Formats: structure tokens, C-alpha cells, sequence
């Protein structure tokens, strides 16, 4: 830093960013008599003693898979008409059928979105019909068939992972085709690289740096995605995230059913040996332990999900806002879509979760020459309508703020107001104008 | 040889060995799942839609004929009503191959919706908006 | 609470380095503006970074540049009136005491 | 309010306010075994059969605790070099000493 | 009796780790916003421009 000098960024860089972004997880259904009273009549009975208690579980669970519906619909149903990419593929020379669809994969998913999926492993899928190859499993019997045995269902995402996907591809191809018109009202199609130079208009850099740059700049692009795609595919895990939910969803069922072996302070953990071992009335006591302890493991998990399901709930708004700005149009926050100059960002399905290609603008090697915060031609203050004063080292020159793009200072350019002797700064230069040359 | 019990990761029988035939024999849940009424408003019409969520259905229609379900009420199965889906089968309600938008959501895309045949429930993928190509 | 075992463990990030953080964005947003937070930070006089930032609020630069010592004496004003207050409220900091 | 008048301030004012914002909270490592029985076998033994309730316990403190360290890194660590101010401290004026 | 205050404690824990969380959330939001840079979202960093 120094009083009179600038560094102005004589090239740039585009660099693609990936956000992970939970939207949901597995909706659980646990029913209240399988998992607290093994088919057992009396068991139940005594159950009933304590009301309508395990219907606030049931409430709860309910209300926790009609959320994850309800986020999945607001992350990913942003528009309301399905967008359909042109046949032919062509955005001035920027690459795109790695984020595209593949008409040639059965599933009609991206090869990003069909590396993130193959990057994700689901302990419960829930939309296989599980049932009638549980007994034909051969081997040991997995997570999913002793979970159908205590009261555990998973039931399926409203929305399929091909629907997800397809929701994703009308984003994307709105995105592409229309820039983002479409996310606010009819889809007015444009240019690519008209969509790129306005982009480039958004965060203070003048549209010709792109027209002058539309080769090296769509090379840089189809660098970026090959990068972040090889990035994703060899990184240990990228998807820490959505791993995370779905551990987290799966070890929470797995306790849930392990706190059935446990005796909770009881003769034995096992129902039927209780009640056939011991009568009825004197072994009343055991059940109620039993139920207690069952009823308090099931809130524990019902409570778990709950914050789980808060949690899961910001980051599902947090991606719809991430989507509806960054994806429907150019967040000028900093931050908030990458890091550098957002200029797009292309979603991509993930399982349980999205996943953002921060499209961001990034400067490159600069110089820093000088700088004078106005410049005095005739007994006036002459400032620089946009950019700033930069200097080749003798000459003085006015250019954008973040290109070194040097221009002559005409008197269109800057604009004169003050008096020369109340900036503190101002350079002795001379400044031209198309008027009196003629 | 001197295994008898079977077990997995959460400690549950699996398995177990026949101790008259030393063979071997593995355990399964019976029908475990949960019902689900699918129905339009009461003011409307008072036929139901039952889906019991995450069953081969083919087995609850055997379970059916062998009058060994748990729900004491049995829903009309005349074969046209029966559309296996990803969270169960739907009983009491056809499927139509049209796209609507959904108004009853039921999972792995599917809502079903009463609408016109002369009333009964249809079940249907979802339609997630009209199609619009851009030039 | 440390004789019943409910103990409580450290922050991995210490106050001094936390300090240093803070530091370390305070000194990249007075000498280079919010090229730091985008890419390389670019050097940038602060008079200039202040032009920046009321250009884009939506005034010239010229406001600026006619009373910079004005507005460097409201700001001085005014982040001393900051650690007055701070030194005269007893729950300025509520949120944190909460 | 009228048809044809429209208000427009001939100077301003540049007040700096203060936010406060908790990043994080105190990282507890409550452990069951001295809580719930302190030096007592047969305690713990009976503990045991409540079954994987404690493991939660940790497993859950635990995550509160990366969750505290890993907000303090979001909320600070936004820069990966750490930047100094330079030795003379003239930003045109204006005082940042405070 | 002990069980059950400390799944009291670390319920009241997690519910206000969330909490901390998502202030942690919006400080990180405003310092990337409003510090590496100006935010142009009126009345969230301070009253006024
Ligand atoms: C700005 O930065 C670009 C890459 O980040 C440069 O493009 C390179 O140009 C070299 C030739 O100089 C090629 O060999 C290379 O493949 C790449 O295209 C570009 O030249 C640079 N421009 C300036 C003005 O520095
Ligand atoms: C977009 O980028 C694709 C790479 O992901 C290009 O496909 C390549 O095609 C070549 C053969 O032409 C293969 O060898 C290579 O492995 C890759 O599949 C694709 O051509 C490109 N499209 C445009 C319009 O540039
Ligand atoms: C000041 O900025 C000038 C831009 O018009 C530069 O002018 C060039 O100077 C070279 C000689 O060094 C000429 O050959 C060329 O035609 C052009 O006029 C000039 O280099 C620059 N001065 C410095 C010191 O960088
Ligand atoms: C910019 O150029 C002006 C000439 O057009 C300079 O004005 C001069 O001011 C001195 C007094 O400082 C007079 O004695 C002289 O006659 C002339 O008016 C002006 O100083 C200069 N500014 C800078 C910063 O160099
Ligand atoms: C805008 O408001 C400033 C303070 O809010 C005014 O500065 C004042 O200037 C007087 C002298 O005129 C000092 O005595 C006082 O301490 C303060 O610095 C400034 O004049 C005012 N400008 C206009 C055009 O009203
Ligand atoms: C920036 O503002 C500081 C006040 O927080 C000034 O420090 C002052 O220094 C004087 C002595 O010169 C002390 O009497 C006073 O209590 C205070 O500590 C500091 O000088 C100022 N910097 C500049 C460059 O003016």
C-alpha cells in the first residue's frame, strides 16, 4: 500500500468452484406398537396407558418427510416450465455436455451428476421394494431387512432421482439458452456470448474485455470443468456433506435399533421370553421397564431427527437461495456464489442434496503503476466517470477498475467538477476532447 | 458346524440352523410396512385409495386371498386397481399414463387425483410443468 | 463441573490467533478494497477505496474528494464515539453475556 | 409529501455502527461415567444395560464441538494469507489506530 | 433420573448449538459481504448506505 499506487489486474483467470449443499434426507416413518411391543396383545395394552404420546412421534415424522418434500420442491422446482437444450451445442465455443444431460446414459443424467451419484453410497434406498430379496440375500442380512422387522420404514422422496435430474436440466438449460430471463419472467432467449458480456457488464467490467477474449476465455471454461470434474472424481471426498446426512440418518437407525437388544434395567431385553417366563401381573412390571426405556430411546431418536431436520431445513433454503440468485441470475454478493466475481453457476443433482458450479470471474498477474485521484487540465478537477487514473509511468491514462484496459483521457470519459486546489492528489496532466480538435 | 444361532450388525436373528436336519435357514420380516389412505375431500365423494407403503404388493394379494392381514377392512382388487409403485402398490386406484401435476402426492413420482372417468381416483406420474423449448 | 467430570475443551482457534485473523482482514480491507476478498489483493490508497465505495453507493467521487478531511474527521468522530459507548454501556455486549 | 417536491440532503454524516454476533459457544465434554456413576462399578455395570445411549451422548457433544471450531473458521478464516498493515499508518486521513 | 437430565442437557445443547450456528452462518455472510466488499442489501450491514 502506498499513498499514489494502484495495482490493476492486467489479465484474468475464470475459476469454477463446487458448493455441496444438503436439501434432504431419508423420510422415516417409525411406527409406535411394532417397535415398542413385539406383536405382543397385552404389551400394547399397557402401551395404551400412556396416551396419545407416541402419536406426537408419529406427528413428528410425518411433518419431517412432508419438510424434506417440501424443501427438495423449493431447492429444485424453481421454474415451473421445463426447459429443453437446443440439438445442436454451440455457446460460442463454450463447452457444456459435461454439465449437460447424456442422452446416451440410461438415466439421462449428466456425467457430473452420474459421478456424484456413483461417488455416493445409500445405506437404505427405500425405492427398491427391498422385500422378497431380504430373504433371498444369501449372505447376511443388511441394515434394511432387520429395520423392517422393529417398526423402520424409508419411505421414497416425492421427487425421483431422474425427476431431480430433469428438474436440473430445465434449470440448466433455461440458464444456457435464456441467461436469466427466465427466472423472472418469460424465457427471452440470447446468445451465450452475449449472456457471457453481460455477466462481464455485471461486475464492473465493460462487455468488449469478453468480445475481444471470447476464445482463451471459453478454453479457460472447458479447463475449469474438466478440472473440477477430475477434482471430484479422484478427491477422497468432496461430498463430505452428503455423506455426513446420510451417516448420520443411518447410524441414528441403527441405534434406534440396537436400544432394542438393550435390557433397560429389566430381568431381559426380550418380550416374549418375559411374558412366557414370568405371569402377566407380576411381570407387568418388567413391560413398563421395557416400555419406558423403548418409548425414551424413540423420542431420543424422534428429537434427533427433529434438530436434524432444522438443520437440514437452512441448508435447503440456504441452497434455494443459492439457486434463485446465483443460478437465476449474478449475486453481487461477495462470497455467496464462489469465490471471486460470480458470473454463474450450473446446478447439478446430487443424492439427498445439490450441487453448484460457481462460475466465478478471478483476476490474474497484475502491475501496479500509480495512481492520482483526479487530474487538473485547466484550473479544474477532472475525476474518471468509471475506473481510475492509472499511469503507464509517464502518461496518464483512465481504465476500468478491474482490467488494465488503458485509455486516453478525452473529456467523455471523465467528468469535471471542482476547482483543482480541493483534491488532495491531483496530478498535474492534460486532458483531450473531440471538440476543440475540430 | 458349531454355529447354531444367526446374527448381523444390529444384533438381530438372521438366521438360524435347523437343529432336527442340520440345515440352514434365514429369517425375514413377515409383511412389515405401513397403510396409507390416499383420498379426496369428504365433501367430494367417499371412495379411498389404500397404498400399503413398501411391499411387493403380489404378496399382500396373496396375503389377501389368505385373509391373514392385519387391517380387518378389504379395499375392492379387481385388477385394473393394482399399480406396483417404488412405495408400495396403490389398491382402489387405476393408473393413467397422462401427466398432471400433482395433487395428492403419494413418492417416487407418483400423485394420485380424482378426476373424471363417473368419479374415481387415478394415480399418475407427475407433470413437472409444460414443456417449452427456447429458440 | 471439573470434579463431576462435565469439563469443557479448548478452542482450537486461540484468542490471539483469532486476533490475527481479524487482523489480517482489517489491513486487506483498508489497503486493497474487496480485491482481496475476490482474488489477489490489489493495492489501492484508501482516499480511492472510499471513492469506490461511494461510487457504489450511488455518489460521485467528487463528494468524496471535495471534503476528504471531513469525512476523515467523522470517521474519526465517530469511531470514538463507538469506544465511548462501548466503554459506557455495561451490556452493549448482551448477546455474548447471554 | 406533494405532487412536485422531492427532498434532497445537502451534506451527510458518516456514523459507524457496531454489530455484535455469538460465532460460537463453550465446547463441553460431558463423559457418563463420572456423572451418572463416579467410581462405582456396579453402577456402571448397570449403566450397560441401557445399552448405546452414552456413545450418542459423545458422539453428539462431539459434533457440537467440531461444529463450534469449524463455525469460528468460517466466521474468521475467510483469507488464506494473513495480511499486514503497513508500517506507516496514513490512509488519507483517516485514523484506524482505534 | 441422571439419563434422563443429561438427554435434557444435550437436547437444550443442541438446540442452541443450532442456534449458534446459524448466527455463526449470518456473521460469515456479513463478513464476506460487507467486509471483502460492500453489500449493497440496505439495513443489514448497519442503518443506512
Ligand atoms: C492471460 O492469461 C492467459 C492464461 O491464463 C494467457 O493465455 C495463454 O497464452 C499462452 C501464450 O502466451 C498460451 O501458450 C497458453 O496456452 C494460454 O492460452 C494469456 O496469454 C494471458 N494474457 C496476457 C495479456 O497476459
Ligand atoms: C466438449 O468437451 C467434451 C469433453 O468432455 C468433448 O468430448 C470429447 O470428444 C473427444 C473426441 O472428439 C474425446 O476424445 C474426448 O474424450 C471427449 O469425449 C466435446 O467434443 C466438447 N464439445 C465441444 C463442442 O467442444
Ligand atoms: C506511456 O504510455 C504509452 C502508451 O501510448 C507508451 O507509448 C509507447 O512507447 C513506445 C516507446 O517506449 C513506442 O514505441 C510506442 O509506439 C508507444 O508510443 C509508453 O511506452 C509509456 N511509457 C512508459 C514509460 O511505459
Ligand atoms: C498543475 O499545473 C498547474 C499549471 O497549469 C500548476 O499551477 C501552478 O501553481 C503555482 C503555485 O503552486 C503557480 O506559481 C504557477 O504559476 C501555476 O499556476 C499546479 O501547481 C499543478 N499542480 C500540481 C499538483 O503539480
Ligand atoms: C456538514 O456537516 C458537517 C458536520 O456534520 C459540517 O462540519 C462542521 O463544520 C463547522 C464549520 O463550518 C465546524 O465548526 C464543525 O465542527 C463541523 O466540522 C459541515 O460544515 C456541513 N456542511 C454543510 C455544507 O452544511
Ligand atoms: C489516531 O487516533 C488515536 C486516538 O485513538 C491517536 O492517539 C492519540 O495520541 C495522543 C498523543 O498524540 C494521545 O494524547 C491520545 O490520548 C490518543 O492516544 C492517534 O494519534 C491518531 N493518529 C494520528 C496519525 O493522528
Amino acid at each position: 500500500y502506498s499513498n499514489n499506487s494502484i495495482a490493476i489486474p492486467t489479465n484474468f483467470t475464470i475459476s469454477v468452484t463446487t458448493e455441496i449443499l444438503p436439501v434432504s434426507m431419508t423420510k422415516t416413518s417409525v411406527d409406535c406398537t411394532m417397535y415398542i411391543c413385539g406383536d405382543s396383545t397385552e404389551c400394547s395394552n399397557l402401551l395404551l396407558q400412556y396416551g396419545s404420546f407416541c402419536t406426537q412421534l408419529k406427528r413428528a415424522l410425518t411433518g419431517i418427510a412432508v419438510e424434506q418434500d417440501k424443501n427438495t420442491q423449493e431447492v429444485f422446482a424453481q421454474v415451473k416450465q421445463i426447459y429443453k437444450t437446443p440439438p445442436i451445442k454451440y455457446f460460442g465455443g463454450f463447452n457444456f455436455s459435461q454439465i449437460l444431460p447424456d442422452p446416451s446414459k440410461p438415466s439421462k443424467r449428466s456425467p457430473i451428476e452420474d459421478l456424484l451419484f456413483n461417488k455416493v453410497t445409500l445405506a437404505d434406498a427405500g425405492f427398491i421394494k427391498q422385500y422378497g430379496d431380504c430373504l433371498g440375500d444369501i449372505a447376511a442380512r443388511d441394515l434394511i431387512c432387520a429395520q423392517k422387522f422393529n417398526g423402520l420404514t424409508v419411505l421414497p422422496p416425492l421427487l425421483t432421482d431422474e425427476m431431480i435430474a430433469q428438474y436440473t436440466s430445465a434449470l440448466l438449460a433455461g440458464t444456457i439458452t435464456s441467461g436469466w430471463t427466465f427466472g423472472a419472467g418469460p424465457a427471452l432467449q440470447i446468445p451465450f456470448p452475449m449472456q457471457m458480456a453481460y455477466r462481464f457488464n455485471g461486475i464492473g467490467v465493460t462487455q468488449n474485455v469478453l468480445y475481444e477474449n471470447q476464445k482463451l476465455i471459453a478454453n479457460q471454461f472447458n479447463s475449469a470443468i474438466g478440472k473440477i470434474q477430475d477434482s471430484l472424481f479422484s478427491t477422497p471426498s468432496a461430498l463430505g456433506k452428503l455423506q455426513d446426512v446420510v451417516n448420520h440418518n443411518a447410524q441414528a437407525l441403527n441405534t434406534l435399533v440396537k436400544q432394542l437388544s438393550s435390557k433397560f434395567g429389566a430381568i431381559s431385553s426380550v418380550l416374549n421370553d418375559i411374558l412366557s417366563r414370568l405371569d402377566p401381573p407380576e411381570a407387568e412390571v418388567q413391560i413398563d421397564r421395557l416400555i419406558t426405556g423403548r418409548l425414551q430411546s424413540l423420542q431420543t431418536y424422534v428429537t434427533q431427527q427433529l434438530i436434524r431436520a432444522a438443520e437440514i431445513r437452512a441448508s435447503a433454503n440456504l441452497a434455494a437461495t443459492k439457486m434463485s440468485e446465483c443460478v437465476l441470475g449474478q449475486s453481487k454478493r461477495v462470497d455467496f456464489c464462489g469465490k471471486g466475481y460470480h458470473l454463474m453457476s450450473f446446478p447439478q443433482s446430487a443424492p439427498h442434496g445439490v450441487v453448484f458450479l460457481h462460475v466465478t470471474y478471478v483476476p490474474a498477474q497484475e502491475k501496479n503503476f500509480t495512481t492520482a485521484p483526479a487530474i487538473c487540465h485547466d484550473g479544474k478537477a477532472h475525476f474518471p466517470r468509471e475506473g481510475v487514473f492509472v499511469s503507464n509511468g509517464t502518461h496518464w491514462f483512465v481504465t476500468q477498475r478491474n482490467f488494465y484496459e488503458p485509455q486516453i483521457i478525452t473529456t467523455d470519459n471523465t467528468f469535471v467538477s471542482g476547482n483543482c486546489d480541493v483534491v488532495i492528489g491531483i496530478v498535474n496532466n492534460t486532458v483531450y476532447d473531440p471538440l476543440q480538435l475540430e | 458346524p458349531f454355529q447354531q444361532f444367526g446374527r448381523d450388525i444390529v444384533d438381530t436373528t438372521d438366521a438360524v440352523r435347523d437343529p432336527q436336519t442340520l440345515e440352514i435357514l434365514d429369517i425375514t420380516p413377515c409383511s412389515f410396512g405401513g397403510v396409507s389412505v390416499i383420498t379426496p375431500g369428504t365433501n367430494t365423494s367417499n371412495q379411498v385409495a389404500v397404498l400399503y407403503q413398501g411391499v411387493n404388493c403380489t404378496e399382500v394379494s396373496v396375503a389377501i386371498h389368505a385373509d391373514q392381514l392385519t387391517p380387518t377392512w378389504r379395499v375392492y382388487s379387481t385388477g385394473s386397481n393394482v399399480f406396483q409403485t417404488r412405495a408400495g402398490c396403490l389398491i382402489g386406484a387405476e393408473y393413467v399414463n397422462n401427466s398432471y401435476e400433482c395433487d395428492i402426492p403419494i413418492g417416487a413420482g407418483i400423485c394420485a387425483s380424482y378426476q373424471t372417468q363417473s368419479q374415481s381416483i387415478i394415480a399418475y406420474t407427475m407433470s413437472l410443468g409444460a414443456e417449452n423449448s427456447v429458440a
